[PDB]
DNA sequence: ACTCTACCGATAAGCAGACATACCTCTCGATCCTGTGC
RNA sequence: ACAGAUCGUGUCCAUCGAGAGGU
C-alpha cells in the first residue's frame, strides 16, 4: 500500500528506542542496578554503528 | 484397626485469598505465588467458558 | 519423417520450519575475569 | 529583603535455569 506501508520501508534506516517503561531495570537483592537484555542489545548496537561511523 | 499415614498436604498451605496486593513492574499485573500474596491466573479455557455462557460484562 | 536442441507440464526426493491439557505448591544454584598497568 | 536537617507519608527485592510435587 502506498501510503501504509511501502515497499522501500522494509530496509532499517532509522531504528526507534522502546522507552524506559519497555526495558525496566530489575532491583535485585543488594543495591545492584540489573538491567534488561534489551537495553544491552541496544548499547551493542549503538557501540556498533559508532565503531562504523568512525571506521567509515 | 488398619494402618493410615498422615501426608505432607495441609489445608493450612493451600488457602489462598488476595484482593489488591502487591504490584508487579513490567506487565503491570498481580504478581504469583501463596508466600507474596498471589493471585491465580484466569487462563484462556475460562475465557472461553465464560464466552460460551454469554457473560460479556 | 526425426534427426540438432529449447520451454511447457507432472513427479521424486532431499533440504529445512512448528509443537505438543490446565491449575497451582515448594526448594536451589547463578548473574567474570586475566593480561596489563608505573 | 529572604534564605531548611531529615519529616512524612515509601515502592518491592528481581530474572534465568534445574529438581521434587500434588488434582
Amino acid at each position: 500500500n502506498e501510503v501504509f506501508s511501502r515497499p522501500e520501508w522494509m530496509i532499517l534506516t532509522c531504528l526507534p528506542v522502546p522507552p524506559p517503561p519497555v526495558r525496566p531495570s530489575i532491583s535485585f537483592n543488594e543495591s545492584q542496578r540489573g538491567e534488561d537484555d534489551l537495553t544491552f542489545k541496544l548499547a551493542d548496537i549503538l557501540k556498533a554503528n559508532i565503531s562504523l561511523e568512525t571506521l567509515e | 484397626p488398619t494402618y493410615y499415614q498422615r501426608l505432607r498436604h495441609m489445608v493450612d498451605d493451600k488457602i489462598h485469598a488476595r484482593a489488591r496486593g502487591p504490584m508487579q513492574v513490567l506487565t503491570r499485573q498481580p504478581v504469583e505465588g501463596r508466600s507474596r500474596d498471589g493471585g491465580l491466573r484466569f487462563g484462556e479455557m475460562e475465557r472461553d467458558c465464560m464466552i460460551a455462557h454469554g457473560a460479556a460484562s
